[PDB]
């Protein structure tokens, strides 16, 4: 009666702990994948984050300058 | 038979029938280095969400 009244079966329990296991597991696996790649990214600069800004080139006035050579 | 130019004649801009050829890179610049990739795609939610420490959003 206590069985039936108060609690559940093994099963619930048993796949409840495998499915947080899995979310568990890909959190930690993401975790050292996010942190080599923010290495590679600040390492080499070839990434979308660390971008630091260079001048804009749309500011050189491409015009003839009073003087031949520039 | 001169005629003398009229004011602000002689500082008209003019165009010159030449035959030497247009300088392809005068700046003698190098080549410039690739862009970045600029990805593109479609948003996703975060994968279980910010998995920062305990939080499970
Ligand atoms: C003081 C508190 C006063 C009352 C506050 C009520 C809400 C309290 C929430 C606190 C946590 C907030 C949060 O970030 O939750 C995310 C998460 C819980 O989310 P979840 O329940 O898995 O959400 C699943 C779905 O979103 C599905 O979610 P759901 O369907 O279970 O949500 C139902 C909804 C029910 O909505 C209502 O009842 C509205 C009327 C009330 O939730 C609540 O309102 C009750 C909570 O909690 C955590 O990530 C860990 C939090 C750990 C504590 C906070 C960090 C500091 C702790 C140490 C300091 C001392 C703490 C004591
Ligand atoms: C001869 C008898 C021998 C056995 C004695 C049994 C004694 C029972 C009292 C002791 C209870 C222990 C604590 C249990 C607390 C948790 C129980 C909880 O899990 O059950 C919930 C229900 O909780 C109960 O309603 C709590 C009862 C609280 C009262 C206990 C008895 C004493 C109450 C005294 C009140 C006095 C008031 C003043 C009177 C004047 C529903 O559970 P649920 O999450 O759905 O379970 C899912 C699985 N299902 C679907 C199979 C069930």
């Amino acid at each position: 009666w206590i069985a039936r009244t108060f609690y559940d079966g093994p099963e619930k329990n048993y796949e409840k702990t495998m499915a947080i296991l899995q979310i568990e597991a890909e959190k930690a696996e993401l975790r050292l994948k996010e942190l080599e790649v923010r290495r590679l990214m600040r390492a080499r600069g070839d990434g979308p984050w660390y971008q630091y800004p260079t001048i804009d080139k749309a500011l050189i006035d491409h015009s003839p300058k009073t003087t031949p050579d520039n | 038979g001169w005629v003398r130019p009229d004011l602000g004649e002689l500082s008209k801009v003019t165009k010159v029938k030449t035959d030497r050829p247009l300088p392809e890179n005068p700046y003698h610049s190098r080549a410039r280095p690739e862009p970045n990739p600029e990805a593109e795609g479609d948003l996703k939610p975060a994968k279980h969400g910010s998995r920062l420490f305990f939080w499970t959003m």
